[PDB]
């Protein structure tokens, strides 16, 4: 109650001063829900779906990428996502194959932060595969 | 001065007049865009400001 | 001092309204439409009123295009317009000035329409 | 700290690898609108 939720991507906005009751944010160090005065935190993102639940009946299942959760002092949130896309324009069937093959460059890594490239590219297209 | 200077000069000015003309046009429907493409990008750039007031 | 004052303040004010909406046409045409206010999309309105009513089919032409030749009194002209610039005849549609004889029968032709 | 970090990168880095996997995973009709965004026309200019 007496909240605001704010959901904007660089070229699209979703949500303008229109809040509804939890928000479920996939954190870098863990996860959160938003009790409309939950204790302020600045936090950062992994690749992980929002899943807003609208008063509305039901929710609303959006997939960020990587953004920005800044829950301040009053009862008002700013979730900004660089690349915040719904379920239905991804495809599940080239988001199978992108896995293993991202596996099989991992043992052929050579250098020790090239490698670190490829962990870090096989975990977004795990977070891929289950939010489906 | 004489008739071949005058003439010479004036032709000039008309493809100035005329360039400038079709450069403004040009100019004009790429504002047009820049101002629709600006809302979404404002209360995102707000957005993103809007800790350090609140500090 | 040759026409007289009623003749004059009319036809005054109709070359007036005439060229705001000539430079009115431009902004519509390079920026957009309701940028502008209110009070001038009433001029934008009456200024196509005002120009089609000075259409007026000829009594040469009766054969081919074959609507009424109307010749139109003095009086009848200087009445029209003194009505149009006051927003007096402004909610009937476009096409009801277009070819028409005086004023009296422009009302008679919305009445046609639908 | 994660594998990201100690090894020597940034979150700009990081955030520019897990972003271009979504646009590999859309289908052929938005696809152009991860040709739209697509910002890769800054050049670099250095004196040395």
């Amino acid at each position: 109650g007496q909240m605001s939720f704010t959901f904007a991507s660089p070229t699209q906005v979703f949500f303008n001063g229109a809040n509804v009751r939890q928000v479920d944010v996939p954190t870098q160090t863990g996860a959160f829900g938003i009790l409309a005065s939950h204790v302020p935190t600045l936090q950062v993102l992994r690749p992980g779906l929002v899943v807003v639940h609208a008063e509305d009946g039901t929710t609303s299942k959006y997939f960020v990428s990587s953004g920005s959760v800044t829950v301040n002092a009053d009862s008002s949130v700013q979730l900004l996502a660089e690349e915040a896309v719904t379920l239905d324009m991804l495809d599940p069937g080239v988001a199978k194959a992108n896995l293993e093959k991202a596996q099989s460059e991992l043992l052929g890594a050579a250098d020790e932060a090239s490698r670190a490239e490829i962990q870090i590219r096989i975990e977004a297209n795990e977070a891929l595969v289950k939010a489906l | 001065a004489t008739l071949k200077d005058i003439t010479r000069r004036l032709k000039s000015i008309k493809n100035i007049q005329k360039i400038t003309k079709s450069m403004k046009m040009v100019a004009a429907a790429k504002y047009a865009r820049a101002e629709r493409d600006l809302k979404p990008a404002r209360v995102y750039g707000i957005g993103s400001l809007a800790l350090y007031e609140k500090a | 001092n040759i026409v007289g004052s009623e003749h004059y303040d009319v036809a005054r004010g109709v070359q007036k309204i005439l060229q705001d909406y000539k430079s009115l046409q431009d902004i519509i045409a390079i920026l957009g439409m309701d940028e502008l206010s209110e009070e001038d999309k009433l001029t934008v309105s009456r200024a196509r009123k005002i120009q089609r009513f000075l259409s007026q089919p000829f009594q040469v032409a009766e054969v081919f295009t074959g609507h009424l030749g109307k010749l139109v009194p003095l009086k009848e002209t200087i009445k029209g317009f003194q009505q149009i610039l006051a927003g007096e005849y402004d909610h009937l549609p476009e096409q009801a000035f277009y070819m028409v004889g005086p004023i009296e029968e422009a009302v008679a032709k919305a009445d046609k329409l639908a | 700290v994660a594998y990201w970090r100690q090894a020597g990168l940034s979150y700009i880095r990081y955030s520019q690898i897990c972003a271009k996997a979504v646009r590999d995973a859309l289908k052929a009709e938005f696809k152009a609108n991860a040709e739209k965004t697509s910002g890769s026309n800054v050049k670099i200019v250095k004196v040395k």
